[PDB]
């Protein structure tokens, strides 16, 4: 029962990433870019393959009205169409790695898209999907995930860094032992200190929601706990970090908690959103009851894509497409209130 | 051309071991014209051993891939015709328990197949070949379970349009009652109650989730502590997605029933207000009783409309 402002936005144009999820909304300055995901075309196997089409989509938002247009692409564009891929930016160059191909679990190598040129390139590392990634603007970090190519790997607790200037992968030795093999996890950075954050993830018929942080400067792990209305056991949760106050924003995702002995299967999804203030390690349900109704809030859903975005003059969360049990095309925006 | 189909470097090492060796002295055996069958017997003994290995490999491969078809045929024949309204549904629960019993029987078979491949690999560094083998075995198992729940979810997908080749409400389906409760439209099987699982009762969607558990609970290899719930979660939504037509068709019938509920509200009936205030309003009007008699005639025509 805390302030929030939900808005279901309006879309325009024939090309819209409808019936999509597991795609990536990347923003740098004004560069709000769509890529990957998954759809269904129901015409043939070839169309099932182009369902997660490499079509990069661009958006022009006007007072919650959105005009969608596909962008052009050149260079090395892999033929099959990907999902679960991880991406990064270096100020004009989208860096893509990982993901898989639905038909044969073909994983993607390192690609880039020079945005100013609107072209691709193949710069070149356990071949993996479902991992999490982030970049310290000199190093691209990958951690956890799901292998499986040619050797049917398991979940992973390893992590690598990729040098952009030296074009080489490097293995970070885990000093702290606790990090367990995970995938489909949240991995972002704190800004109070320069380190990563590992918020749980998936493992062997078990979600996870613990917290691990990686001081690069020490090249090691620290384990902080949480309290205050935590999302107990949730994956595929919608993510938005707020750098001003170091506040993680989670929404929905795959949730549900049983013992390992149980089938447990009952990953009912949630529509609630929380905020983890890192400085206090304090979760806080941003749920509201002072607004019109609860029905005007979006429905429980994992696998959506999210980003921070300024609509009508206020930074706010964006939720697009997704798994509200299967197929979403809806675009949602939770206006971040005065608390910033 | 028998070790490359399985693509096992273990049996490739085995073919390296195997060879017909025939000594320099045997280059001087056939010119005797006496009994000279020793090199053939030796190379042939080698051959025999390899052929029993070949038969074991073929049998293991065959049974591994055949045990998968049983899952799919069972789940198909089971979910072809559920016909399960609430108490036949209570019984289809036990029938799906028989499905899970077929699954657990093929799990008792999982044990025997990992044993038969213990014999098949016939290695000392067993675990290294165990990787090359169980990797592929597990991925094929995932495929099988995926196709299984595919056929099930598509069964119940094929229940929406009563217009394509025939109607669809051909059999006794779940029955839903319409009530006037607290002076308002009320579906005891609310559209939302047969829909979203709430505190009062659960329905079709929770049934789908429970069928999902019934399917994805086999004892995987590689330390066996987890289950293969999640390669399912991946595959369905990677290509197959049947839950999607599920959601959209359920919401479609939902909107149809909401439109019908609005239609029910359209009886032009008043807000079920107390008779005293309307009586008092007409009293303030002070009309002849014949106006109230015409009002009662309208009420009788309303009963006739009901």
């Amino acid at each position: 029962p805390q302030p929030l402002v939900w808005t279901q936005l309006k879309q325009t144009g024939t090309t819209q990433p409808t019936a999509r999820s597991g795609h990536t909304i990347i923003t740098v300055g004004k560069t709000h870019i769509m890529f990957g995901g998954l759809d269904n075309d129901k015409n043939n196997y070839k169309d099932g393959k182009i369902a997660p089409n490499n079509q990069v989509f661009t958006l022009k938002l006007t007072q919650n009205n959105c005009e969608w247009r596909q962008i052009a692409c050149q260079g090395d564009v892999p033929l099959p169409r990907c999902y679960h891929a991880s991406c990064a930016i270096s100020a004009d160059k989208m860096l893509v790695f990982g993901g898989s191909y639905t038909s044969n679990l073909r994983f993607n190598d390192t690609y880039i898209l020079k945005t100013t040129s609107y072209q691709w390139s193949k710069p070149a590392p356990q071949p993996r999907y479902g991992h999490s990634a982030t970049f310290f603007e000199g190093k691209v970090y990958i951690f956890g995930g799901h292998g499986g190519i040619n050797y049917q790997r398991l979940a992973f607790n390893d992590l690598y860094v990729l040098e952009t200037e030296n074009f080489e992968w490097t293995r970070l030795e885990p000093k702290g032992n606790p990090p367990d093999p995970r995938g489909g996890h949240s991995a972002a950075m704190m800004a109070n200190k320069p380190q990563l954050m590992i918020f749980g993830g998936w493992s062997f018929t078990s979600q996870y929601s613990n917290i691990m942080i990686y001081d690069i400067e020490k090249d090691e792990w620290v384990d902080p706990e949480i309290a205050h209305e935590i999302p107990k056991w949730n994956l595929s949760g919608i993510m938005a970090p707020s750098i001003p106050s170091w506040k993680y924003f989670i929404f929905g995702g795959s949730v549900g908690s049983f013992e390992e002995g149980g089938n447990r299967t009952n990953s009912r999804f949630v529509d609630d959103s929380f905020v983890l203030d890192i400085d206090t390690l304090s979760w806080s349900s941003i749920n509201l009851e002072a607004d019109e109704t609860s029905k005007a809030v979006c429905k429980p859903r994992p696998r959506e894509s999210a980003s921070i975005f300024y609509d009508s003059g206020e930074s706010r969360a964006i939720v697009f497409g997704g798994w509200a049990n299967n197929w979403l095309n809806d675009l949602w925006a939770l206006n971040v209130s005065t608390i910033t | 051309t028998c070790l490359l189909p399985v693509e096992e470097p273990l049996v490739k090492k085995k073919i390296q071991d195997m060879e017909e060796e025939v000594k320099p002295g045997i280059e001087e055996i056939r010119w005797k014209s006496t009994n000279i069958d020793q090199f053939i017997s030796k190379s042939k003994s080698i051959v025999d051993q390899l052929f029993e290995t070949v038969n074991k490999m073929k049998d293991s491969l065959q049974k591994i891939h055949k045990s998968l078809a049983n899952f799919n045929v069972k789940i198909i024949e089971r979910k072809n015709r559920p016909m399960s309204p609430d108490d036949y549904d209570q019984f289809l629960k036990a029938i799906f328990s028989n499905k899970l019993t077929i699954v657990k029987d093929n799990g008792n078979q999982i044990q025997k197949l990992v044993k038969e491949v213990l014999d098949a690999v016939k290695a000392d560094k067993k675990q290294n070949s165990w990787k090359n083998y169980n990797d592929y075995v597990n991925v094929i198992v995932i495929e099988g379970i995926s196709t299984a729940i595919q056929t099930a979810l598509l069964h119940l997908n094929e229940q929406i349009n009563p217009v394509f080749i025939k109607r669809n409400d051909i059999s006794p389906l779940f029955d839903i009652r319409l009530e006037l409760g607290q002076s308002g439209i009320q579906f005891d099987p609310e559209i939302g109650e047969s829909s979203n699982q709430l505190t009062v009762r659960n329905t079709i969607r929770n049934w789908i989730n429970d069928f999902f558990n019934i399917a994805g609970t086999i004892q995987r290899l590689d330390t066996t502590m987890p289950g293969d719930f999640l390669q399912e979660i991946r595959s369905f939504f990677e290509i197959k997605q049947c839950l999607a037509m599920i959601t959209q068709n359920l919401e479609w019938i939902e909107n149809e029933c909401n439109q019908f509920r609005a239609r029910f509200d359209t009886y032009s009936y008043l807000w079920t207000e107390d008779e005293n205030p309307l009586l008092k309003g007409c009293r303030a009007k002070i009309p002849n009783l014949d106006l109230f008699d015409e009002k009662i005639t309208h009420l009788k025509a309303i009963q006739q409309e009901i």
